[PDB]
């Protein structure tokens, strides 16, 4: 999404349930691999936040 | 971004803290400003320039 | 100015294999997170690869995706980067992962690390 | 059906986020916004000019939100649009806790 082509919006968004596995990105998808600071990238698929 | 005319995307602000409890998102429709705000950095490409 | 010391250097045979390990101990990569990056001739910065604690998937750089490999050991407490199928274009200074500001994490961006001190000079030619 | 939803909050205005639950003929709409709840909230329903069926005109439940935090949808519960029979068989019970 190119809507947030600025710095003031911030999109003010919240997620209710995110149960998308990390390995699903290999199903012919062209999405860049997630990079996480302070925690290993796979922690999204392992633990809760 | 490297090309001129993209300066419109730049817009600085402060955090939207709310409520007495620190580190809480806008919950009571507070009053917020825009433009240059205090920040820390070198005398170069920064918030105050 | 002082320059970072890394294993290797000098002329490297094309298509060979070499190891890249940091030698300095004042600012180890572990403090800022294990990783490696190289500066191409001029003022261009790029990322090569890094090893994640999971050990099941390694963050690969699109430029060298599927080329470089990293070995892992339980008690060595060190990370060694191994290069495969070297090319003439690989000629570039190699730097140890260091950040100008305090931070910790894993990432796959070219501008992840940068420092004033120069790195080991590695020349690759046929 | 006459009661089309409920309102939950502390100040019942734009000074605090308030849960809003409403119902319609398509889906159950649940949203969380700083709604400026009116003193007498309700849903404006009037007979259609030609269709002769009930039609919504104004959503007199709030005036402004000024903030969005959550939105959810769900399938409608039991429908009873036009009054019929002399019994209140359409009994619905709800329990809410926080
Ligand atoms: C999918 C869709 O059309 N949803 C709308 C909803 O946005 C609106 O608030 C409501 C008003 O009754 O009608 C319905």
């Amino acid at each position: 999404a190119t809507r947030f082509a600025s710095v003031y919006a911030w999109n003010r968004k919240r997620i209710s349930n995110c149960v998308a596995d990390y390995s699903v990105l290999y199903n012919s998808a062209s999405f860049s691999t997630f990079k996480c600071y302070g925690v290993s990238p796979t922690k999204l698929n392992d633990l809760c936040f | 971004d490297s090309k001129v005319g993209g300066n419109y995307n730049y817009l600085y602000r402060l955090f939207r803290k709310s409520n007495l409890k620190p580190f809480e998102r806008d919950i009571s429709t507070e009053i917020y400003q825009a433009g240059s705000t205090p920040c820390n950095g070198v005398e170069g490409f920064n918030c105050y320039f | 100015q002082v320059q970072l010391v890394e294993s290797g250097g000098g002329l490297v045979q094309a298509g060979g294999s070499l190891r890249l390990s940091c030698a300095v101990s004042g600012r180890t990569i572990s403090t800022f997170g294990m990783g490696w990056f190289r500066q191409a001739p001029g003022k261009e910065r790029e990322f090569v690869a890094t090893i994640t604690r999971d050990e099941d998937m390694l963050l690969y750089a699109d430029s060298v995706k599927g080329r470089f490999t990293i070995s892992r050991d339980t008690a060595k407490n060190m990370v060694f980067l191994q290069m495969n199928s070297l090319k003439i274009e690989d000629t570039a200074l190699y730097y140890c992962a260091v950040r100008r500001d305090s931070s910790w994490g894993y990432s796959r961006q070219s501008t992840e690390y940068d420092y004033w001190g120069q790195g080991t000079q590695v020349t690759v030619s046929s | 059906n006459i009661i089309r939803g409920w309102i939950f909050g502390t100040t019942l205005d734009s000074k605090t986020q308030s849960l809003l639950i409403v119902n319609n003929a398509t889906n159950v709409v649940i949203k969380v916004c700083e709604f400026q709840f009116c003193n007498d909230p309700f849903l404006g329903v009037y007979y259609h000019k030609n269709n002769k069926s009930w039609m919504e005109s104004e959503f007199r439940v709030y005036s402004s939100a000024n903030n969005c935090t959550f939105e959810y949808v769900s399938q409608p519960f039991l429908m009873d649009l036009e009054g019929k029979q002399g019994n209140f068989k359409n009994l619905r019970e709800f329990v809410f806790k926080n």
